RNA sequence: AAGAGCAUAAGUCAGCCUGACGUUAUUCAGCAUAGCAGUGGAUGACGAGACGAAAGUCGGCUCUAGCGAACUUUUGAGCC
RNA sequence: UGGGGCCCCGAAAAUUGACGGGGCUCAAGUCGACCACCGAUACCACGGAGUACCGCAAGGUAAUCUCGUAGGAAGGCGUUG
RNA sequence: AGCUUGUAGUCCGUAAGGGAGACAACCCAGCCCGUGGUUAAGGUCCCCAAGUGUCGACUAAGUGUUAAUACUAAAGGGCGU
RNA sequence: CUGGGGGGCACCAACCUCCAAAACUAAAUACUCCUUGAGACCGAUAGCGAAAUAGUAGGGUGACCGAACGCUGAAAAGUACCCCGAGAAGGGAGGUGCAAAGUGCCUGAAACCUGAUAGUGAUGGAACGAUACGGCAUGAAAGGAUCUCUGGCAUGAAGGAAUCAUUCGCGAGGAUGUAGUACGAAUGUCACUGCCAGUGUCGUAUCUUACGUUUUGAAGAACGGGCCAGGGAGUGUAUCUUGGUGGCAAUGGCUAACCUUUUAUCUGGGCAGCCGAAGCGAAAGCAACAUGUGCGCAGCCUUUUGGCGAGGCACGACGUAU
RNA sequence: UUAUGCUAUCAGGUGGAUGGCUCGGCUCAAGAGCUUAUGAAGGACGUGCCAAGCUGCGAUAAGCCCGGGGUAGGUG
């Protein structure tokens, strides 16, 4: 974490994503795990350009009992056949619901990094 | 541009004092300069000179709406939910001038029943529906 | 024109012919490197032929000059 | 008689005057060698500032970083509300 | 022709500091601030820091005492040395 | 009237639709001489030309052009009486007032002018200064007191002798040993002293031919400025394109005019409409992969070598035009 | 006592900057919106005890009469 990390952390204006970042590289530190270091500079990119997956390419790319990690935000186009837990930054309501009906999880990074310690087995989509 | 930036520089970053004079140092005002001297330009911006086919008066014309038979198939349930489709004995009656769409395509796949009626149908959409066991129905 | 090429020939003569064909794709130079029309020249593809036992050669005259956008009128085939 | 080094004649311009000047003759000139010393912000050493990149931080590496016009980019000072 | 028009390298333009009498582009050097040290180009009779230095010869004309250089005279002759 | 007109080239037919060549008609709207209110507005070279004896003084035959000028104090309490003077000038003394603020009187800068103080000065060379060392003058406050001055001791990086002896060289001198020694920026420590930092001016040594601009080239015999103060130059609407940060997200995003305004805010409505969602083609028209294959970064697993591998790249297949 | 001068600071003159103040200006919003032959807007001249300009007024001339509000001073 140089001044250029710094300079594109000062950037960022909403307080979750700095905290998240913050405790990302912390965490990253304590296990040595790069998955927490890698997402940490995923978000820490330009918010033109995050991630915005269709719940059409989840159910294309995963199996049943898998789980994610999107530095983005999930939206709802397409059907869902197959439990999944998809831990993402956030989600729209109507990917909430078909989620839900499916049943899956819809978890926050938070609750991903404190319920796994390493991520042994997440899946990192875009 | 950042006139803070440019206090102290006298040119204000145009170079030369000489520089930003008037609309001789554009080369012309508005698209000026068509094809003698901003050809290149003009032929890369896409304001190419010529005349290229006619039009028909916005009478008679339409302007077809489309939706294609994957797209039908996958909001079904949402359709009959909203209650603009209907599920009697099954197979879904699905009547698209109610939604407001004049023509169905054919991309994608069809596996429910579908009781599809509308004024226009591609062939492949017609194949697609009546491979699933569908009917279609020329609505008029 | 100038330079280059050519000998059982790219030259001279005889026989038979009209490829001096319709349509179409790239690459090269004009315009090294490094954007720029139209337009030309080298490989090809589809459809028809000429000569020849066949292989092959033929998209004019051995290679490099002989030419011009948009708009407008006229002409050809079929359509909107 | 031929081949070489230095010098002389050939050689006259306009305000008074230009080896930088004084001056200099076994030289303070020319030719061939040599020794010692002086002389930069160059190079060496020590301390300090900034920058580039990395690191969670502490901090780490820089012989391979520190000139600058047109010009591009980043962070700050000031005036009135 | 310090002329005009090309080409390879490097410079001035935009380049400090040291030396050339002064010198846009010639030689050393490409430069953050402070202190000590040793050198480069160039120099060491006085102006002016450091040699009236060493060895072997030449010049008698104040010739010369002017790296490059847009700033420095030729053919010819001399029983001058 | 068994009539007439229209349906974006003319005519024929069907169908749809209307009745000109006469006339009137409130509300929703536009504007600001004027009245009221409000202001991320200007604050006396600004804001209207005019803080109005301002369209005035003034200028032009005329059409017409057109300035400068705000401020005593709480209260005039606006300087009694005396001397000088020709004096209804003015000066001195003496009063009023917290304070002369003494009449165009709040504060009262610089250019410019008069006097005084410090340095220097009638043998002397110039971009008016930078750096180091000295003379003279000052150094109250806001700056120092293991600070200023002078010395002793300990450690000391790069560098590093003098002197003497042996030896080499025609010689100027070299090499070895004395010696990486004595010293050496600085870092610590113990006494000693009352100055130092700073400011003005003059002298000595080195260096520098001002500043902006046009120029290949500026100290130029190229252009600009006597000096001082103030004023003085990238702004708004519409539209296109692209970054940093955000809301929502194919069951897409946003509303416009307007209504609720209870004074311009604000809360809640407003689905007309625009962009996205299907392209190709002049047009009629026709209308696609909701993953078939491979290479493989990140990440994960693992025998640390391989495996899986989102995004990425390369294919294959399909829609339409020719 | 070195004259004529040069540099710096101080005291005074001239001058009117800076600061503070401001019955003025400008912009927006809400209202209101015709008048004159029964002689208008505009202009010339006059009008005050001491009165030149502006403002008001018209030989009844900084003005006269009536009704209401207001209350002890008035003479732009
Ligand atoms: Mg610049
Ligand atoms: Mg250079
Ligand atoms: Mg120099
Ligand atoms: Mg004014
Ligand atoms: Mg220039
Ligand atoms: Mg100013």
């Amino acid at each position: 974490m140089g001044k250029k990390s710094l300079v594109k952390l000062t950037r960022k204006t909403n307080p979750r994503i700095v905290s998240l970042i913050l405790t990302l590289k912390e965490r990253a530190n304590g296990d040595s795990a790069p998955i927490w270091k890698d997402i940490a500079k995923r978000l820490e990119a330009p918010s033109r350009n995050y991630a915005a997956v269709n719940i059409s390419k989840i159910n294309r790319h995963t199996a049943e009992d898998d789980v994610l990690l999107i530095p983005g935000k999930v939206l709802g186009a397409g059907l869902l056949d197959h439990p999944v837990t998809i831990a993402a930054l956030t989600f729209s309501d109507s990917a909430f619901e078909k989620i839900t009906e499916a049943g899956g999880k819809c978890l926050s990074l938070e609750e991903i990094m404190e319920a796994n310690p390493k991520g042994s087995g997440i899946r990192i989509f875009r | 541009m950042d006139t803070k930036k440019f206090r102290g520089s006298r040119t204000c970053g145009g170079g030369t004092h000489k520089n930003r004079r008037g609309a001789g140092n554009r080369g012309g005002r508005g698209k000026a300069g068509g094809c003698k001297h901003h050809f290149v330009r003009a032929m890369m911006r896409g304001y190419s000179y010529g005349k290229h086919g006619f039009k028909r008066p916005d009478e008679v014309s339409r302007d077809v709406s489309i939706v294609n038979v994957g797209e039908l198939d996958e909001l079904a349930s949402y359709l009959v939910e909203e209650g603009l489709a209907e599920v009697k004995d099954g197979a879904y009656h699905i009547n698209l001038e109610n939604l407001g769409i004049e023509k169905v395509l054919g991309s994608g796949r069809v596996t429910k029943n579908l009781v599809v009626t509308s004024e226009e149908f591609s062939a492949s959409a017609r194949e697609k529906i009546e491979n699933a066991g569908g009917s279609c129905i020329d609505a008029e």
